[PDB]
RNA sequence: AGUAUGAAAAUGAUUAUUUUAUAAGCAAUCAUGAAUAUAUUAUAUUAUAUUAAUGAUGUACCUUUUGUAUAAUGGGUCAGC
RNA sequence: UCAUCUGAUUAAUUGUGGUUAGUAGUGAAAGACAAAUCUGGUUUGCAGAUAGCUGGUUUUCUAUGAAAUAUAUGUAAGUA
RNA sequence: AGGUAAAUAAUCUAAAGGGAAACAGCCCAGAUUAAGAUAUAAAGUUCCUAAUAAAUAAUAAGUGAAAUAAAUAUUAAAAU
RNA sequence: UGCUGACAUGAGUAACGAAAAAAAGGUAUAAACCUUUUCACCUAAAACAUAAGGUUUAACUAUAAAAGUACGGCCCCUAAUUAAAUUAAAUAUAAAUAUAUUUAAGAUGGGAUAAUCUAUAUUAAUAUUUAUCUUAAAAUAUAUAAUUAUAUUAUAUAUUAUAUAUUUAUAUAAUAUAAACUAAUAAAGAUCAGGAAAAUUAAUGUAUACCGUAAUGUAGACCGACUCAGGUAUGUAAGUAGAGAAUAUGAAGGUGAAUUAGAUAAUUAAAGGGAAGGAACUCGGCAAAGAUAGCUCAUAAGUUAGUCAAUAAAGAGUAAUAAGAACAAAGUUGUACAACUGUUUACU
RNA sequence: AUAAUUGAGGUCCCGCAUGAAUGACGUAAUGAUACAACAACUGUCUCCCCUUUAAGCUAAGUGAAAUUGAAAUCGUAGUGA
RNA sequence: AGAGUAGAUAUUGUAAGCUAUGUUUGCCACCUCGAUGUCGACUCAACAUUUCCUCUUGGUUGUAAAAGCUAAGAAGGGUUUGACUGUUCGUCAAUUAAAAUGUUACGUGAGUUGGGUUAAAUACGAUGUGAAUCAGUAUGGUUCCUAUCUGCUGAAGGAAAUAUUAUCAAAUUAAAUCUCAUUAUUAGUACGCAAGGACCAUAAUGAAUCAACCCAUGGUGUAUCUAUUGAUAAUAAUAUAAUAUAUUUAUUAAUAUAUUAUCUAUAUUAGUUUAUAUUUUAAUUAUUAUCAUAGUAGAUAAGCUAAGUUGAUAAUAAAUAAAUAUUGAAUACAUAUUAAAUAUGAAGUUGUUUUAAUAAGAUAAUUAAUCUGAUAAUUUUAUACUAAAAUUAAUAAUUAUAGGUUUUAUAUAUUAUUUAUAA
């Protein structure tokens, strides 16, 4: 009752909605921006409901089954733009993060706003589908675009990918298809070349796309560390 | 409950100002952004990639605006007896020009 | 509640000089190094000026009182009246 | 304000309007009320009421320099 | 009784200075403006803190050394 | 505690005035504005109509449309009441003026017709309160020259069939729900004995004045020095519950606010829970605690005879057996004093 | 009556200084009046503990107040209106 | 003087005498008389010692013992809960080793209470012709303040450092701490006529106080689970209906999914609501959610707590107070020294013990492909903010801060009529 989690000065019952509503805001828009502290107990309710959609996915169990779909249900608040939001948890996002063993959202830090001082974050669904099937761009994956903003300023200047950057690009692959990743990341560039106003010479854009890949995917003193006399 | 002498100058400045505490400290902690060259907090997202990535996404995921077909097809005379024009109100108006009151977020310097 | 003008003060910030982190009180005067400033006879071993090294001595003012540092009284401070 | 307690068809509660007040009405009577409060409102005027009381009373220099006693005083915080 | 009632003297009151640790009234002494050599007053002269050295007793308790506490007991000392 | 002005200090301190927020987008500008969606609070209201009041505060300047019938005013008439008014000599009086009478004013009240729409004009004559019981009657069972039975009980409407007039007209019988509530009715209980004041036909008219009309009205739009937890009149006021406008919820509606974000030390307020005690507290059980139907029974002593006492207390049945909404319901007795129900120091 | 009672009730009557419409005395009923007793119940207490919310604390925004001779504003003894 | 068997000085102590004290009742008016802290309670104590108990010790025909009485040293520790009373006080009960006496603006409210004394109402006895009055009695009755300075409690930053840093730290200093009870043995011994009844000393209990802790116990637990009442709003599944795709098929049936929907309209004599017929496609189970004080109730992980647990009273020793001695002159004697030598002896003292503060000293590194810190991020052992501390791995290497996950365990409450696989 004290320590368990964030009060965000609110009375139980509104603070648990709150949070309700969050969960539902991050389900429907694949990213939310809102308060740190907030964002933090968002995330895990949010990450927590995944688990359990998970869980009804997988177990033989029937029972098991229907309690976790009976807690899910529990946990959301389906009316009217969330009507069809559990159907949406069971088909389109949990099957996501069958293989990923936890940490489906990542809170992301933002300059805090103006008028109050509050500090900012982005609470957002990690590996988000960045294209649906209709040729169109989804919202979401904020992480990833950013990344690749990063590569193609790289590529500007014409110096080489940050560690940083490398570790945060293989993190991402961890848990996707080379070809698909490697398609997703043209798709951004299409998108974010047009918007910086840099020109986009196609064959040449999948090269270097193709040579991160590869340099990703394929893995290759002060003080003596002595035994004692 | 109440001071018993007008505070000197030497003495409410000394409060104020000699502890550490109470002064403002360096922001010693910026870095480059990685997408952009310019400069942000260290662990934390550069606002104008964010911003930017934003705005991509309002303009490809956008609801598309209602137009009724029957005021879309409808002659300019006949708009302008239907729907005349107004005196708007001062506060009206106060509420219209939003540059006045609304802050739009500013670039940071290029770091070297 | 005219129109100018306005280096009037109280008061804010900043800087410069100078002093100040082992020293205890009307915060000044006097003594006395020191630092700095300016100086068209500093000839200088100069002069003045600014300045809480430093030491001595130093119980706001006023009213009212046999008698006040008084823990009696009045005044936040300046300008006008 | 809240919690509580009490009347809740009556000597009830309240709306619109009127009447009674500054020697002065109203008062199931408390010096209670008469426009944020009365042993008697407010304004204006008398009017610079009056104050043996309290406070204030502004530059400089010079020379002299007290008393706190006696007497009388509805006088003893005053005045001769 | 820092009391009260007068008498008398002085100071204060209205008097700055030196002394009495500090000090309205006590001890000295009266600032016209300086100055600082010479006498000094009251009071002091190991240090703080201006400035000294002696004789002769007596004390041993820090008595005492600028605010003298008694009847009485004791131990001494002279003398008769 | 001189006055006026300026500016200090406290101090960037306390405070930002009952509160539920989220997101996404307007809008690569939004804690604070708009829109959408979710959540929430009010709901015999924070809703919908209104009265009064007011810097028009409004969905606004291109602006709050009225011949009258669930429109008000204006207008007609009065109440309380008012009045340089009124009546050789109305009476009285330092003046002012006062009184009495007349007369004119005075709404909080009275006031014609009307959806099969309605016609106000000029002229001639000539209701304090309170109740709706009983009983009786009509009706469905019984039973079918019965007793029970429990409900029905004055009104308002359409329909059908007639019947009278010729498809209107009206009468006539025929079927037809529970609860409220309402209007015209009737007949009726008490003592506290219950306003004022403004013709008729007939004839002839009637080319329809002005004024309020927004929004706000349990409030940020009036009164309170403030966008002030105060004050502020009226009818409505989903349903489901219930005796009920109580209490729960809350369909619809309307809100979510001139502070946010974190944090939740000591500490204070407002709550919840508490082992063994059980008033040991303390001025004093102050505060808090305590409810074994709320219905139906049943209900003592005393006594002014009034279930006053009394909602008695306990106890009982309906419900309940581990418990498992809110709301009403909070013991008894002695004494002083006052009979009572009431009144009083608006702010000790 | 309590373990134990300046309270309470009953009673006594050298009534400091009761007494009859300033009404006397005694009941019932009533009382948000006052005092006391019992039961029941309790965080009132032994003895406090825990938790929830609003502050308090920190960041951003706006931004008071009484006060105030001037302050370079220690302790103790002594001192002194 | 006089008690005290016998004796003034075991204990007693008149009248007078001399002081002290500076608490009280006065007295004085010298303070302000804008000092309530209005006199009592509560909270909190600080201080004195003029010692109540506890430790040491003299005397005590009035010390056999034990109780005592009395006096010295001694303030380290400790010195109470109720009934009544506004009460300080006192009486009383029950205790305790004892229930000291004070000072501290009759300690203590810008910290509380407000019962008393206390203004405006009021009545009672008495007084006055009366208004009113009273040391009378009685019911009632409004207190404020966000801390500026000093001070105190904590906490940081800055800093000068016998000159760095990381770290380990001593002397000291600032504090704290320091007990006490009871039974048992020693012992029915000493001692006594018995009746009783020990010193010294030691152990075991306990008491009070302080400290730490959460493994258990109890508590709470707006974590959470289960149970349940009333309204309400969902999602799903299905039924239905319609639109839009798809499509069996031939526009349209049909097939499929997607969406959307579950109304509505009219009776029943005014209105309203409900009920049923009418109208219509206008649906009957899973599972949620909110509200109702966390809706109420039974449990309940952590945490924190105390009812609980654990620890501790800090030795030894040094010099001592009072007091008890040895030799011993001055002073043939005598005399523990206010001579020289020589001894004991206290809950006191100094130490010790513990806590904090500091930083002498110490080991270690010294311009940095990895120096010591700090800002930043994730948190907690820590916490108001700070401070402190954990972690910032991703590298061939070697470290998990937090969330999430996962595994075990706990909670909840049903469950073998079960869970999963055969073939």
């Amino acid at each position: 009752t004290v320590g368990i989690a964030r009060k965000l000065s609110r009375d139980k019952a509104h603070r648990d909605a709150l949070l309700k509503n969050l969960a539902c805001q991050l389900f429907q828009h694949e990213s939310i921006v809102s308060t740190h502290a907030k964002c933090k107990e968002a995330s895990r309710v949010a990450e927590r409901i995944i688990t359990w959609t998970k869980r009804a996915i997988t177990t033989s169990n029937s029972v098991a089954q229907a309690e976790l779909k009976s807690q899910i249900q529990s946990q959301l608040f389906l009316a009217g733009d969330n009507r069809k939001l559990m159907k949406r948890l069971f088909s389109e996002i949990a099957p996501r993060y069958l293989e990923r063993p936890g940490g489906y959202t990542r809170v992301l830090r933002l300059e805090p706003r103006a008028n109050d001082s509050a500090p900012q974050s982005v609470l957002e669904l990690v590996d988000s589908p960045v294209m649906s099937e209709s040729h169109t761009v989804n919202r979401g994956n904020l992480k990833m675009w950013l990344l690749v903003k990063s590569v193609i300023n790289d590529d500007a200047n014409q110096l080489p990918h940050n560690p940083l950057t490398l570790q945060n690009l293989h993190k991402v692959a961890k848990f996707k298809a080379e070809a698909q990743l490697h398609g997703e990341i043209m798709l951004i560039k299409q998108v974010l070349l047009k918007e910086m106003s840099l020109p986009y010479d196609e064959a040449l854009e999948n090269e270097r796309t193709q040579a991160l890949l590869k340099e990703v995917y394929s893995s290759s003193s002060s003080y003596v560390m002595v035994p004692r006399p | 409950a109440v001071p018993k002498k007008k505070v000197s100058h030497q003495k409410k400045r000394q409060k104020l100002y000699g502890p550490g505490k109470k002064q403002l400290k360096m922001i010693h902690h910026l870095n480059k952004c990685p997408s952009c060259g310019h400069y942000k907090r260290a662990n934390t997202l550069c606002m104008y990639c964010v911003g930017q990535i934003s705005h991509i996404w309002k303009t490809h995921t956008a609801k598309e605006e209602i137009k009724p077909r029957q005021e879309e097809e409808l002659s300019e005379l006949d708009q302008r007896v239907l729907y005349p024009g107004r005196r708007d109100t001062k506060y009206t108006k106060d509420l219209k020009d939003k540059d006045n009151y609304l802050e739009r977020r500013v670039r940071t310097l290029k770091k070297d």
